[PDB]
C-alpha cells in the first residue's frame, strides 16, 4: 500500500522475498522433544542432521 | 453468471417430473403421453389444421 | 416396448437394431450410388463458367506464388506437368470465350466440359464452387417469390395465368407489359407496381449479366445437383445405419475411461461418418477394415479431451500412458513397483521429465467426499478462503493511515504534498520526480532533494517513534 | 502354465508348453497379535454378522 | 432497503441479461500454469 | 481450489456443466455435419438428460455417479434436506466469539 511503501522508504527496511512457513509447537501443549525423523527423496542433498 | 445457448429447447424437470406436472396439467395432456414425445418415440401434432 | 423405461442407451439400442447388416455386395452397390451421386454433382458443378474463372484466378495466385497447388488440387487423374495442363485449359479456356457468339457456344460446352472434369479438387474449396452456385439459386429464388407477391395476389391474378404467361419464358415481358389488354382485373392494376416489378426483373436479368446463362439454365442444372446431393445424402445414410453395431462393439472397450458409454457410441458415429466418406470399394477391402481405424481414433482422441476437468494436451496424454505400460512392463520383471531413476533409462528421457509426468495433477476430489466415520462431514468442509485479509491485519492498515495523517501534517505544505504525489497517498496514481515537476515548476533534481530532506526529517526521533511499531 | 492345443482334436495332446511364474499383487500380512500395519498404522478387520 | 421478495419464471431474454458472457468450452483451467 | 500436494479439490457441478457443454458441442458439431437422424435423435436425448441431471439428478431415470461410484451433487440438491442452504448455512450457522 502507499503508506507501506512510504514507510518503506523513511526507515530502509527492504522486504524479504521469502515467507516464513515454519512448523511450531501447537498452543497451550508443553513437551519434551524425544525423537526427529527426516526423510529425503534421492535426488535432494542431505542436509547436516540428517 | 453465465449462460450456455443451447442447440435445442430443452424442458425444465421441475415443471414436468413433479407430480403435479404443471407442463402436463397446462396442456392437459398425461405425463405418460408427454415423456413418449420427449423420449423421441412419438409424434404430436401442432395445429395441424381441422 | 413403448414406453417402458427410461433408460437412454436401451432407448439407442431399440433405435439402432431395426437394421440389418450389409452383405459384401451391397456395400460394393451402396459404394456405387454414392459414388453416382458425386459425379452427378460435380458434372453440374463443371456446367458453370464460375467454377472456370475462379480456378484460373487461383491457378493465376499460383503462378505468383500466392497459393500452392496443393491447396487446390488432390491429384490428377507433377507441378510441370500441373502447370502445362493448367496453359491448356486456359488455352481451351479462351477458344470458348472466343467461339462462344449461340450455334457454336451449345458445341463448346461440351469440350470445356471435358478439360475441367479432368482435374481432382480438394474438399474445402470443391464447397465453395457449391456455395457459388447456391448463393446464386438463393438470388434468383429471391426474386421469384417478389413476382408470385406483386402480381397474383395483390392484384388478384389467377394463379394459372402465372403458369400460362411467366412460366416458361421468365424473360420476356409478355406478362408484363403485353398483359395489359386483356380485359382482366389485374391488367389494369399493374400499373401501380410496375415500377417495382421491373426493376425486380431488372435485377432478375442482371443476373443474366453475371454468369453468362439463362434463368431457365439455373434451375435446369440446380435441380440437377439437388437430386445429386439427395442421392449421395441417402446412400450415405443407409451405410452409416446399417453399420452402427461396430461403432458399439469398438466403443464398448473403452468404456471406463472418464466418458459415458453413450458419449463414446456418438464420438464413434461422427468417425463412422468419416469412414464413410473416405472408403473406397475398388480397392477390394471389405468396409470394417477401414472404418475401424476411424472409429477407433475418434473415441481415443475423444477420451483426450473431455474426461478430465483439467483438460491435459493429446501429446501430454500419449506420454502418461505409455509410462502405464512400461511401468507395468517393470511390475512383472522386478516384483515390485519402479523408481523414476529406472524408468529414465527404460523410456529413454531425463528424470526430470519423468518427475513432471508423474507430478501432473490426477482428476480433482469432490467436495462431497465423506470424509469422517460418518456421513456428515465433507471434504468441502475443510476447505478455507485464502483470499480475506484478517482483521487484525485491516484495522492495522486504518491505523497506518492515521499514523501518516498526522506526521506529514507536521512537515511543511510544500513536502506534505510531494509526499502525497510521490507515494499514492489518499489520491489516485503516484507520479515520478519529473511529473511533479510541472506541478511546482520546479526542476526534477531539486524535488528529488526536496523529498529527500522530508523523508530526513521523518527519520529524526520525537517523529518516529509510533512508525517503528509497525515493522 | 500357458498350453497350446493341436487343431482338429477335443482333448489332443499339445504342441508346447510354457511354465512361468507371474507375480500378481501383495497381500498384507498379519502380525503375532490378528492386526494388519497397512500404512503405517495398525488396524483390526472386526468379524461380521450376517 | 427491499420490503419484499417476488418469484417468477425466467425468460431466455432474463437469463441473457443475467449473465456477462457465454461459456463455449469445456475447459476450467491450463494444466501448467493454472490460470483460468 | 488446490488443496496442498498438487492436487485439486473440485465441486460437481463442474462435471455436470462440462456434460452439458460437451454434448451441446456434439450436437451442433452434428447439425453442422448434416448427421442421419438417428444420430442427432440420440444425441438430443442425450442432451436432455446431461441438462436433467444438472438441475435435479436422480429425478428422472438413475443418478449419475462420479469418479467415486457416488451420484454426484446436483443444483437442486444443494437447496433441499438437512444439509441444504436453507437449513444448515441460513437458519444456523458456526459463529465467532465462541468455545466449549
Ligand atoms: C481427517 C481430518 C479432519 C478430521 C475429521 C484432517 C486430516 C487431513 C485434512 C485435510 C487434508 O490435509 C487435505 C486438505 C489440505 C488442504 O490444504 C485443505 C485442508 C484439508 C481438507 C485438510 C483439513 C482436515 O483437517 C483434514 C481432512
Amino acid at each position: 500500500t502507499p503508506e507501506e511503501k512510504l514507510l518503506r522508504a523513511i526507515f530502509g527496511e527492504k522486504a524479504s522475498d521469502v515467507k516464513d512457513s515454519s512448523l511450531r509447537v501447537p498452543n497451550g501443549v508443553s513437551g519434551t522433544v524425544i525423537d526427529v525423523q527426516v526423510f529425503t527423496r534421492d535426488g535432494v542433498e542431505k542436509d547436516k542432521r540428517a | 453468471m453465465g449462460h450456455i445457448e443451447l442447440a435445442s429447447p430443452t424442458a425444465h424437470i421441475w415443471f414436468l417430473k413433479s407430480l403435479p406436472s404443471r407442463i402436463g396439467l397446462l396442456l392437459d395432456m398425461p405425463l405418460r403421453d408427454i415423456e413418449r414425445v420427449l423420449y423421441f418415440e412419438s409424434y404430436v401434432v401442432i395445429e395441424g389444421g381441422m | 416396448e413403448i414406453g417402458r423405461t427410461t433408460d437412454p442407451v436401451r432407448m439407442y439400442m431399440r433405435e439402432m437394431g431395426t437394421v440389418e447388416l450389409l452383405t459384401r455386395e451391397g456395400e460394393i452397390d451402396i459404394a456405387k450410388r454414392i459414388e453416382d451421386g458425386i459425379n452427378q454433382v460435380q458434372c453440374s458443378v463443371a456446367e458453370y463458367p464460375e467454377a472456370i474463372t475462379y480456378l484460373l484466378e487461383q491457378y493465376d495466385r499460383v503462378e505468383a506464388e500466392e497459393a500452392r497447388l496443393s491447396d487446390l488440387i488432390t491429384g490428377f487423374v507433377d507441378p510441370e506437368l500441373a502447370r502445362e495442363k493448367f496453359a491448356e485449359l486456359r488455352a481451351q479456356y479462351v477458344v470458348t470465350r472466343d467461339t462462344i457468339k449461340h450455334a457454336t457456344a451449345q458445341e463448346e460446352i461440351l469440350k470445356l466440359s471435358e478439360v475441367f472434369k479432368q482435374f481432382r479438387l480438394v474438399p474445402k474449396q470443391f464447397d465453395y464452387l457449391v456455395n457459388s452456385m447456391r448463393v446464386m439459386m438463393d438470388r434468383v429464388r429471391t426474386q421469384e417469390r417478389l413476382i408470385m407477391k406483386l402480381c397474383v395476389e395483390q392484384c388478384k391474378m389467377p394463379k394459372k395465368n402465372f403458369i400460362t404467361l411467366f412460366t416458361g419464358n421468365e424473360t420476356s415481358d409478355t406478362w408484363f407489359n403485353a398483359a395489359i389488354a386483356m380485359n382482366k382485373p389485374w391488367s389494369e392494376k399493374l400499373h401501380d407496381v410496375s415500377e417495382e416489378v421491373h426493376r425486380a426483373l431488372q435485377k432478375l436479368q442482371q443476373i443474366e449479366e453475371e454468369t453468362g446463362l439463362t434463368i431457365e439454365q439455373v434451375k435446369d442444372i440446380n435441380r440437377r445437383m439437388s437430386i445429386g446431393e439427395a442421392k449421395a445424402r441417402r446412400a450415405k445414410k443407409e451405410m452409416v445405419e446399417a453399420n452402427l453395431r461396430l461403432v458399439i462393439s469398438i466403443a464398448k472397450k473403452y468404456t471406463n475411461r472418464g466418458l459415458q458409454f453413450l458419449d463414446l457410441i456418438q464420438e464413434g458415429n461422427i468417425g463412422l461418418m468419416k469412414a464413410v466418406d473416405k472408403f473406397e470399394y475398388r480397392r477390394g477391402y471389405k468396409f470394417s477394415t477401414y472404418a475401424t481405424w476411424w472409429i477407433r481414433q475418434a473415441i481415443t482422441r475423444s477420451i483426450a479431451d473431455q474426461a478430465r476437468t483439467i483438460r491435459i494436451p493429446v501429446h501430454m496424454i500419449e506420454t502418461i500412458n505409455k509410462l502405464n505400460r512400461i511401468s507395468r512392463q517393470m511390475l512383472q520383471e522386478m516384483g515390485r513397483e519402479p523408481t523414476p531413476e529406472e524408468l529414465a533409462e527404460r523410456m529413454l528421457m531425463p528424470e526430470d521429465k519423468i518427475r513432471k509426468v508423474l507430478k501432473i495433477a490426477k482428476e480433482p476430489i469432490s467436495m462431497e467426499t465423506p470424509i469422517g466415520d460418518d456421513e456428515d462431514s465433507h471434504l468441502g468442509d475443510f476447505i478455507e478462503d485464502t483470499t480475506l485479509e484478517l482483521p487484525l491485519d485491516s484495522a492495522t492498515t486504518e491505523s497506518l493511515r492515521a499514523a501518516t495523517h498526522d506526521v506529514l501534517a507536521g512537515l511543511t505544505a510544500r513536502e506534505a504534498k510531494v509526499l502525497r504525489m510521490r507515494f499514492g497517498i489518499d489520491m489516485n496514481t503516484d507520479y515520478t520526480l519529473e511529473e511533479v515537476g510541472k506541478q511546482f515548476d520546479v526542476t526534477r533534481e531539486r524535488i528529488r532533494q526536496i523529498e529527500a530532506k522530508a523523508l530526513r526529517k521523518l527519520r529524526h526521533p520525537s517523529r518516529s517513534e509510533v512508525l517503528r511499531s509497525f515493522l | 502354465r500357458l498350453v497350446i492345443y493341436e487343431r482338429e482334436a477335443p482333448e489332443g495332446t499339445v504342441k508346447d508348453i510354457k511354465e512361468q511364474e507371474v507375480y500378481m499383487g501383495e497381500i498384507p500380512l498379519m502380525t503375532d497379535n490378528g492386526t494388519f500395519v497397512i500404512n503405517g498404522t495398525e488396524r483390526v478387520i472386526v468379524s461380521q454378522l450376517h | 432497503e427491499f420490503d419484499a421478495i417476488k418469484i417468477a419464471l425466467a425468460s431466455p431474454d432474463m437469463i441473457r441479461s443475467w449473465s456477462f458472457g457465454e461459456v463455449k468450452k469445456p475447459e476450467t483451467i491450463n494444466y501448467r500454469t493454472f490460470k483460468p | 481450489v488446490p488443496l496442498d500436494g498438487g492436487r485439486f479439490a473440485t465441486s460437481d457441478l463442474n462435471d455436470l456443466y462440462r456434460r452439458v457443454i460437451n454434448r451441446n458441442n456434439r450436437l451442433k458439431r452434428l447439425l453442422d455435419l448434416a448427421a442421419p437422424d438417428i444420430i442427432v435423435r440420440n444425441e438430443k436425448r442425450m442432451l436432455q438428460e446431461a441438462v436433467d441431471a444438472l438441475l435435479d439428478n436422480g429425478r428422472r431415470g438413475r443418478a449419475i455417479t462420479g469418479s467415486n461410484k457416488r451420484p454426484l451433487k446436483s443444483l437442486a440438491d444443494m437447496i433441499k434436506g438437512k444439509q441444504g442452504r436453507f437449513r444448515q448455512n441460513l437458519l444456523g450457522k458456526r459463529v465467532d466469539y465462541s468455545g466449549r
